[PDB]
């Protein structure tokens, strides 16, 4: 009981000395010993209780690091933070270790590089790199934080719920920023899935969970969450764009793609152009999947009309011009298609599909050796392609002779052998 | 020049430990009309050969400026054709030369069922995030961005020792590169060559790391606008992870 008395005596001594024109480091030292004796008394009383709450002891403990980090004493401040964390937790220090752990995680994440850190025991489970200890801190904090939740009652009071939601949002924000940079998405997705309990009508967690799911490989769950995101806030057009892009991917769902395309089109120019492009691609694929006669031409004319509209709406998109030229070439109209791909290649001349289509058009025009040359520097720029190899083999067999075709076949067999086990 | 005659008379870290070189060297790379540009380039290579730490630490900060200038102008009028060799040599030296082996950067995630220095379980797998990177011989349009992100990560590893001018320049490049060939440039009124550079997702993530670190060193408006262009371009190009990281950064501000 006398220890807290002398601790408050040191606090009052510092409060009086602040009015006298380095004694500040002496006040800091008395603050450190006051904190040490307060922690020792807490340990003794928590041992005794098997066989209260002051006011200024925490001030004396905290103003030391406040001065540390307001005067630039970053090294001593982080060292004292670490030593305070080294104290064994009791039933009265959980919020203090909350706050100090959160601040330490922030300052370590946004304060210095990797080559300016050493182990807690040494002085410049045992962590070896800063993000490891930050991750451990985040796990422990969230693990023994998840039991003070409010679970969205809102009978009459809201403020405590708002504070709890803020704390959850910030802790998961640090978790996301820590784990995203290192390219680990599975554990992040599971973390957000576990966290999903709190939210009831909040856009942020739904958006982040959908993004994490779509960036991890799973698609259908991402599509459903993205649909609910459509339901929540009908202002953004990028979210239906992502849903449509996933729909026509490996999933091979086509009706939903046209639904989302119609939704985004029926809402600036740079977005409705993308919507028209997606609608045209969906129509072209549906045409390719047809089974009777007339509907193929109907969908082809629809697709070329949409592609023309998209091309007109934006003059500096090489993808739109390339796909319009491809659709034109599907319809056997050569000169306009070759002119269009010429314009697209003028827009950008480092592509692969553009050169491949140019070579294909040249071959369809019966100019074999020029297309052969084009394929030659196409392979020169991309020495590890596969489709270009098949096209070159076909062209060589069509023009010169089987010898070079066999040579290329053996070369590509060797390439596959090298690239795989 | 000052550095020119310094080299002329020149032809243990206390050799320069100089407060007048860095600004002049930065102004040298500004204009493309330099007669000694490639000689001072391989002279910088010669400095990088010196394993002594301060020279490499205080000369690595020049990489973003040249990466913009001579990999966007030559790779759009004039082709110097040797700085790429310097970059390739630096890449090979970094990836290969540590003690005679290739790096495998790795760390292990923590757990909660095992006692730690701060907690107890009463009341573990190794993961790899980089390497191996086999050496290269020419900057092709199929592998140049991988080495670009590797160089960016290597420069990231030591952001502590670079000055504020380097941070300002890095933010300027990180802003102007991703909006150069898009209409938003006329909002920013940035001139030069109107073209689009096909960046990747990892490149965006690695610049976002540096942008986040620089956000808390006084630079506020430039980093804010750079984040704006980054998120705009990511939304345009439909790249999930950079958009997620940008949203996380944005939703964590005072």
């Amino acid at each position: 009981y006398r220890l807290r008395v002398i601790a408050e005596a040191y606090a009052t001594k510092g409060l009086c000395l602040e009015k006298l024109p380095d004694r500040e480091q002496d006040v800091i030292t008395c603050y450190e010993k006051a904190g040490d004796i307060a922690l020792l008394y807490l340990q003794e009383i928590e041992r005794v209780i098997l066989s209260e709450l002051g006011f200024f002891l925490e001030t004396g403990l905290q103003r030391a690091h406040v001065l540390y980090f307001k005067n630039g004493n970053l090294t001593r401040g982080v060292g004292r933070f670490r030593e305070l964390l080294r104290a064994v937790e009791t039933r009265t220090t959980q919020n203090l270790r909350m706050t100090i752990a959160r601040q330490l995680a922030e300052i370590l994440l946004r304060g210095m590089c990797e080559q300016s850190y050493w182990n807690p025991l040494e002085d410049p489970f045992c962590p070896q790199e800063n993000t490891e200890e930050a991750l451990l801190l985040l796990l422990i904090s969230e693990s023994m934080a998840n039991r003070d939740a409010v679970l969205s009652r809102i009978p009459e009071h809201k403020s405590d719920r708002l504070i709890s939601l803020q704390s959850a949002s910030v802790v998961y924000d640090l978790l996301t920023i820590a784990l995203g940079r290192r390219g680990q998405y599975e554990m992040l997705s599971e973390c957000l899935e576990r966290a999903m309990k709190f939210a009831f009508e909040e856009f942020h967690l739904w958006y982040q969970f959908a993004l994490s799911l779509m960036a991890a490989g799973k698609s259908a769950r991402a599509v459903k969450v993205l649909k609910e995101c459509i339901r929540l806030k009908p202002d953004d057009a990028t979210i239906p764009l992502l849903a449509a892009k996933l729909c026509m991917g490996s999933l091979h769902w086509l009706e939903e793609a046209e639904k989302f395309a119609k939704t985004v089109v029926d809402v600036t120019s740079e977005f409705k152009a993308k919507g028209y492009l997606a609608l045209g691609l969906t129509y072209s694929l549906q045409a390719t999947d047809a089974s009777l006669r007339g509907m193929q031409e109907v969908l082809q004319r629809k697709a070329l009309l949409a592609f023309q509209r998209a091309h007109s709406l934006s003059p500096t998109d090489h993808q739109a011009a390339f796909y319009l030229a491809l659709q034109l070439a599907i319809s056997r109209q050569i000169p306009e298609a070759l002119g269009y791909v010429r314009q697209a290649l003028q827009l950008q001349g480092d592509d692969a599909n553009s050169l491949h289509l140019l070579a294909l058009l040249l071959s369809a025009q019966k100019h074999y050796h020029d297309a052969l040359n084009i394929i030659d520097m196409a392979l020169s720029e991309y020495p590890e392609n596969f489709i270009l190899l098949f096209s070159k083999v076909k062209l060589q067999s069509l023009c010169r002779g089987p010898d070079e075709a066999l040579l290329t076949c053996k070369h590509m067999l060797q390439i596959w052998k090298s690239c795989y086990n | 020049g000052v550095v020119e005659e310094w080299l002329s008379e020149f032809k243990l870290p206390n050799y320069a430990t100089k407060s007048s070189l860095v600004s002049s060297l930065y102004k040298v790379i500004q204009e493309p009309q330099s007669e000694l540009l490639e000689p001072v380039c391989h002279q910088l290579f010669e400095f990088y050969r010196s394993g002594e730490e301060q020279l490499l630490q205080f000369t690595l900060q020049f990489l973003p400026e040249l990466i913009w200038c001579y990999l966007a102008v030559s790779a759009s009028v004039h082709s110097s054709g040797c700085i790429e060799a310097l970059l390739l040599g630096v890449y090979n030296l970094e990836i290969v030369d540590k003690q005679g082996h290739t790096k495998v950067l790795s760390f292990t995630i923590p757990s909660l069922s095992k006692p730690s220095v701060y907690h107890e379980p009463s009341s573990l797998s190794k993961v790899v995030y980089s390497g191996p990177h086999p050496q290269r011989e020419m900057l092709t349009a199929q592998n140049r961005f991988e080495v670009l992100t590797f160089l960016l990560l290597c420069y990231n590893a030591a952001l502590t020792y670079m000055p504020s001018v380097s941070l300002q320049s890095l933010c300027q490049i990180c802003s102007r590169i991703c909006v150069c060939g898009y209409p938003r440039q006329h909002v920013r009124k940035y001139k030069g060559i109107s073209s689009r550079i096909p960046v990747s997702s990892g490149f965006m993530v690695q610049m976002l790391t540096g942008i986040y670190f620089a956000f808390y060193n006084g630079e506020w408006d430039l980093a804010q606008k750079a984040l704006d262009d980054i998120i705009y371009r990511a939304q345009l190009e439909l790249y999930p992870e950079p958009l997620l990281v940008a949203n996380a950064i944005k939703a964590s501000l005072p």
